[PDB]
């Protein structure tokens, strides 16, 4: 129940930061008194809910040979009115009394709403007795001010200026590598079988906090005691110790445990994640994957050329091309190369999250990425915002509403010199006004045209690495007869041909075959249907042919 | 069957104060914009619970009547019957018992149904008796013979009954005849007591004198050793008011004495007992400070919550059968908030009590006119309980002389000697209290009263 | 942590408003009272947050003789009911009696927001406490209201009127001379190597 570094994992980066803001100052204040600089007093946590924000705070603190003083938000918020400000003026006093000291105050947020979002003056007391007391703090007294929250946008700003909280500091979600560390963390307690493989857990765990990772240990601990309930009788007062010792979590009650309803994780928000896609994963389109080396990996590997040239380079990337052709993937794989951060933004994501109103987290998005520098800011689906007012003919209103007009200022809000980078992808690239087009904002325009048959031999050399192919597949048949047929009907025709191969797989157990057949394809060959008229590559062919009429 | 106020029987004042709205008229005041049978907002009758004519009166709380016919419509009305709803509420700091929620009792059982509500302690908003009206200043100078021999203090109980009390609207004055005292081993600082044996003979003295146990008094009397009568100055702003030692013992007395009522849920409300502390003033001389425990303070004694420090003006909170939640106390600070501060652990004194005002007659009539006995349990002093004093006392030896039995503590001495009869000792109180000459003349003429000659015709 | 006028740098010509706004009256009330004219009370800062408002505060109040009483918005809200009000009435009788006197107000706005934008009534008094103490101030007395907010449009402009706060006094952003010297300021204390 106390917390040191180890039982923390992960989020090691974010470790290192709290270490140079905490510990440094408390065991070493002489460095900051012999450089002359004034210690920060404003350590600010924040992330999703359930990350191990509380967690990470005794994590600091029990590290340390400091004092501590721990602050609940409902605690305070629990008290009555008058007593709940004693108990922060009760606070501070014996935190600068023991002057080494921590204080850390678990949801913030609770007692420091926004000031013009509130009703009570009770709850504007305490921010106001808030405000207060933490400009009342010295240098001299040597006393750090840790907070956490899940909502770092509800907070009056008032604290998040300078003096008072300038250290913001992001919990992210973790990474597969990190997580296996944090089930490594809750397993080393409990009893597992053999079996059990973490690593590929970790590698089937995507979008899950430590919270979702430590409920995840729990249900398959659950469902091995559900195999034991025949040996196990509940109006026995005490099970025998034969059952315990044979009580080892299989690596299937994992099975089982991903598949309930502990998956169900937090990943509704504007989140960062580096991807997994690479570029042999995305067969064809060489140019344009120069382009990209040209474009966006010369400013993130080499800065340099641009001081000695004097120029700053474009920042703005449009995608355009017909559908279906794996535009998507493409900001991944190039993330994925020169190992930004990357951030997936859709369409509807800005206006289902502005149904509810979520548009500080918009420039949050340009801030995480300013946080996560270098990143690359990733905006799916521009036609849906088009698509906001139906289209550019729509409901006679065209591109232009509420998003883009608070896309173009935070799209202008960005600084030169960051290597933050933004990258537009639609495929009605017409149907976009070209203020959003305007050099500045979005200036490089990248058509991505359907592969050929030697683009579309790539692509199903690049779908079918992990397939159990047959061995008499001529793909290059397959690329002969696949003409008009985009990257994602090549996709599409092997989800027909594996369903063929389970219309034989287990048509046959029911009547391996882990090959999949010409049979399987000359079927799907057979029902193979294009996707994309040729009209329509006409149009965009006028437009890779010429766009910049507008 | 019926409601506890449809059996329980009111005292005879009850019934004298119900048929009175206490209601004070105005004439036609400043702003009437009507002929003198019109009225406006400022020339109506006023109200006996009116806080601005108790605050230009000076009087500190209503009085408890003032106090029911403020909580209460006038419609509902015990003379309704069935249809009446009690407006007073005993209060029940216990334990709900015989929970209707499936859980056992209070012990190894508990659930919302059944638990009680944490105290406000704020003041009590209306007190029972308003005036203590001490019928002679021989009552007193009798009673405080005792300090002036000793310097020890002196706790008694006071007698009487309860009138009207016109100075202030509806009040309800304790009259003061009488007072016994039990076995006890007395000090200084507290008094505890030996157990009273003869409990139901001198109740029935007062059965037959008309009185009762209408209250407590005791005295806090320190000279201050200057040989005048002046005190340490000790019960007054910076020090204290009442001992919480004797808070928590007269509301042991206090739950001992509740008065039946006919508007409230149990048939009783409150308690007609009252408490009075005998001191010393700021100008050196002998003073009275009256009180009595709030419907809480008997109610915390009675479910056992409370408790003395070693600091008279902190209440100490037990801590843990029983179930203790909160107790807050309403503030005024200096700015006129309400703040309920936290009385765990411990908190002021202040919210248990009631002040009344306390005095004379005009002139002494009382019941008793006479004062002839050495007093009780005072062996100590040499002042004992002996059947010699009535060769002098009722001039028996001399038995010309007329009857000296207007004297207390000589008829529970008469009723210690218990020699008339239930009809001829309530003939005796009878004369011991009215003083009939046809009926002296009849007791001088009955046989018991005779006899009560004849055999101390014969003594020595 | 006592600020001098060396120790802001880069707006110049904004100290140059305030010493004739605050520094003239009280070294030399004579002035004003030899032309016949009244002293403006009426003293606003405002800007960006984060600008050296409260910062150039105390380097015009240490640069006085005057005396000098300190007044932080959430302070006085942090206060219980009544008590909040009574400590405004507390501060202006204190400045009232040692005459020479600088009254600054940090973050306005929070004791004093739209009083048609507002929820408590508390908030309402303490408005209203306001107003009534600017206007209960003399000439005589001499004696100078300094206040300062980032937000200059959530106040209530009754105060903003003639009479209470006259002297709108903006905070710009410094241009790359100013901010210039702002580095020299904090760099002095600093241990640096040649390379800067
Ligand atoms: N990254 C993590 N590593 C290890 N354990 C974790 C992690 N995230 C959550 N947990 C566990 O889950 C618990 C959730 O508590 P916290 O994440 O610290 O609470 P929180 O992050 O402040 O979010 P709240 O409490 O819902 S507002 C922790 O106490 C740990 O037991
Ligand atoms: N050239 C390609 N190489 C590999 N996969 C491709 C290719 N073209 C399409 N796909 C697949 O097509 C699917 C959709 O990719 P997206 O980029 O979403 O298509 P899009 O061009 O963005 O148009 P939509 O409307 O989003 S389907 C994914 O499963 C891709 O793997
Ligand atoms: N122009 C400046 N010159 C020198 N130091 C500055 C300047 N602006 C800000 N600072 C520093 O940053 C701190 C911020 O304090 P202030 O700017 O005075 O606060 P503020 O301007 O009232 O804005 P708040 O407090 O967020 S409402 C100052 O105390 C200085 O240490
Ligand atoms: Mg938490
Ligand atoms: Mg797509
Ligand atoms: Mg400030
Ligand atoms: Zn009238
Ligand atoms: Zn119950």
């Amino acid at each position: 129940n106390e917390v040191g570094y180890d039982d923390i994992g992960g989020c090691r980066k974010q470790l290192a930061q709290i270490r140079e803001m905490v510990e440094l100052p408390l065991r070493h204040p002489q460095l900051f008194k012999s450089i002359g600089i004034k210690p920060p007093r404003g350590v600010l946590l924040y992330g999703p809910p359930g990350t191990g924000k509380t967690l990470m705070a005794r994590a600091v603190a029990n590290e340390t040979g400091a004092f501590f003083f721990l602050i609940n938000g409902p605690e305070i918020m629990s008290k009555m009115a008058g007593e709940s400000e004693s108990n922060l003026r009760k606070a501070f006093e014996e935190a600068e009394k023991n002057s080494p000291a921590i204080i850390f105050i678990d949801e913030i947020d609770s007692i420091a709403p926004k000031r013009e979002k509130t009703n009570g003056e009770v709850e504007r007391r305490v921010v106001s007795q808030l405000l207060t007391l933490m400009d009342g703090m010295k240098a001299r007294s040597n006393v750090v001010v840790m907070a956490a929250t899940n909502r770092p946008n509800s907070i009056d700003p008032a604290l998040r200026r300078f003096g008072r909280f300038d250290r913001e500091v992001d919990i992210g979600i973790p990474d597969p590598t990190g997580r296996l560390e944090i089930l490594q963390i809750h397993t080393k307690n409990m009893k597992l079988a053999d079996d059990v493989d973490l690593e590929q857990i970790a590698a089937e765990t995507h979008g899950y906090v430590g919270s979702d990772l430590a409920a995840l240990c729990s249900e398959a601990a659950m469902q091995q005691i559900r195999e034991k309930m025949d040996l196990i009788d509940l109006d026995e007062d005490t099970i025998d110790a034969e059952v315990l010792d044979s009580l080892g979590v299989t690596m299937d009650n994992f099975r089982y445990a991903l598949g309930v309803s502990n998956p169900s994780a937090l990943r509704e928000v504007a989140v960062v994640e580096v991807p997994n896609v690479r570029w042999e994963d995305i067969g064809g389109l060489e140019q344009v994957k120069q382009e990209l080396k040209e474009q966006v990996q010369y400013p993130v590997d080499h800065p340099e050329k641009f001081l000695k040239f004097g120029l700053s380079p474009s920042r703005g990337v449009l995608f355009y091309g017909p559908p279906g052709t794996g535009k998507t993937m493409l900001a991944k794989a190039v993330a994925n190369e020169c190992a930004a951060n990357f951030i997936s933004v859709k369409g509807p994501e800005l206006l289902s999250m502005w149904f509810g109103e979520s548009e500080s987290n918009i420039r949050d998005i340009f801030d995480k990425a300013r946080a996560a520098a270098p990143c690359v800011v990733f905006l799916d689906e521009l036609d849906s915002i088009a698509k906001a007012r139906g289209g550019s003919i729509g409901d006679a209103g065209g591109a232009s509403d509420r998003v883009v007009n608070q896309l173009l200022t935070e799209m202008d809000g960005m600084t030169s010199k960051k290597n933050v980078f933004v990258i537009g992808a639609t495929n009605r690239p017409e149907q976009l006004d070209p203020a959003l087009c305007r050099p500045g904002r979005l200036d490089q325009l990248i058509y991505v045209p359907l592969p050929d048959e030697a683009g579309r031999l790539s692509i199903l050399k690049a779908q079918l690495r992990k397939t159990p192919v047959s061995k008499d597949v001529d793909l290059a048949y397959i690329a002969s007869k696949t003409h008009g047929f985009s990257g994602a009907d090549l996709a599409f025709i092997t989800q027909r041909a594996v369903k063929l191969a389970i219309k034989e797989s287990i048509a046959a157990e029911i009547e391996p075959v882990p090959e999949l057949t010409k049979r399987h394809f000359e079927e799907a060959m057979r029902d193979a249907r294009r996707s994309v008229s040729d009209v329509e590559i006409r149009r965009y062919e006028a437009f890779a042919q010429q766009m910049k009429n507008a | 069957i019926k409601n506890p106020w449809e059996v329980v029987r009111q005292s005879p004042l009850d019934d004298r104060l119900d048929k009175l709205d206490g209601k004070i008229p105005r004439k036609r005041g400043a702003m009437c914009r009507h002929g003198p049978k019109g009225m406006c907002d400022y020339c109506t009758p006023l109200d006996p619970f009116n806080p601005q004519y108790l605050e230009e009166k000076k009087i500190k709380y209503m009085s408890v009547h003032a106090y029911m016919r403020k909580i209460n419509s006038a419609t509902n009305r015990p003379e309704l019957g069935s249809s009446f709803i009690p407006p007073l509420v005993e209060p029940y700091y216990r334990v709900k018992r015989d929970c209707p929620s499936g859980h056992p009792q209070w012990p190894e059982g508990i659930c919302t149904k059944c638990q009680p509500s944490a105290i406000t302690l704020q003041p009590q908003p209306f007190r029972m008796v308003d005036h203590v009206e001490f019928a002679s200043p021989q009552i007193i100078d009798r009673f405080l013979d005792a300090w002036r021999r000793t310097g020890v203090q002196r706790l008694g109980i006071l007698y009487g009954r309860y009138l009207e009390y016109d100075a202030v609207p509806l009040g309800i004055k304790a009259v003061v005849e009488a007072i016994y005292e039990p076995p006890q081993v007395d000090e200084i600082d507290g008094i505890t007591l030996n157990p009273w044996e003869n409990e139901q003979e001198v109740n029935q003295v007062a059965k037959y004198c008309g009185l009762e146990q209408v209250g407590v008094i005791w005295t806090d009397l320190l000279d201050a050793g200057k040989g005048d009568g002046s005190v340490v100055c000790k019960r007054h702003a910076d020090s204290y008011f009442l001992a919480a030692q004797e808070i928590v013992f007269a509301a042991r007395l206090q739950a001992q004495h509740p008065k039946p009522s006919k508007w409230s849920d149990t048939g009783r409300f409150g308690s007609n007992f009252v408490t009075c502390v005998v001191s010393g003033n700021e100008q050196g001389e002998i003073s009275i400070s009256a009180y009595q425990m709030s419907n809480d303070a008997v109610e915390m004694v009675r479910a056992d919550i409370i408790e003395p420090s070693a600091d008279p003006t902190l209440m100490l909170v037990r801590e843990e059968t029983r179930y203790i939640p909160e107790v807050f106390y309403r503030k005024i600070n200096e700015y006129g908030a309400n703040v309920l501060e936290n009385a765990k652990p411990a908190f002021p004194v202040e919210y248990l009590f009631v002040t009344l005002t306390h005095g004379f007659p005009d002139s002494p009539s009382p019941l008793f006119t006479d004062n002839i006995f050495p007093i009780e349990n005072r062996e100590y002093v040499g002042e004992a309980q002996e059947v010699s004093a009535v060769a002098k006392a009722l001039k028996v030896h001399e038995a010309d002389a007329p009857m000296n039995v207007s004297d207390f503590h000589l008829l529970c001495f008469i009723h210690q000697m218990s020699v008339l009869s239930k009809e001829e000792e309530a003939l005796l109180c009878r004369v011991a209290t009215l003083h009939d000459l046809a009926e002296s003349f009849q007791l001088r003429s009955t046989t018991g009263w005779q006899t009560l000659h004849m055999i101390l015709q014969s003594t020595g």
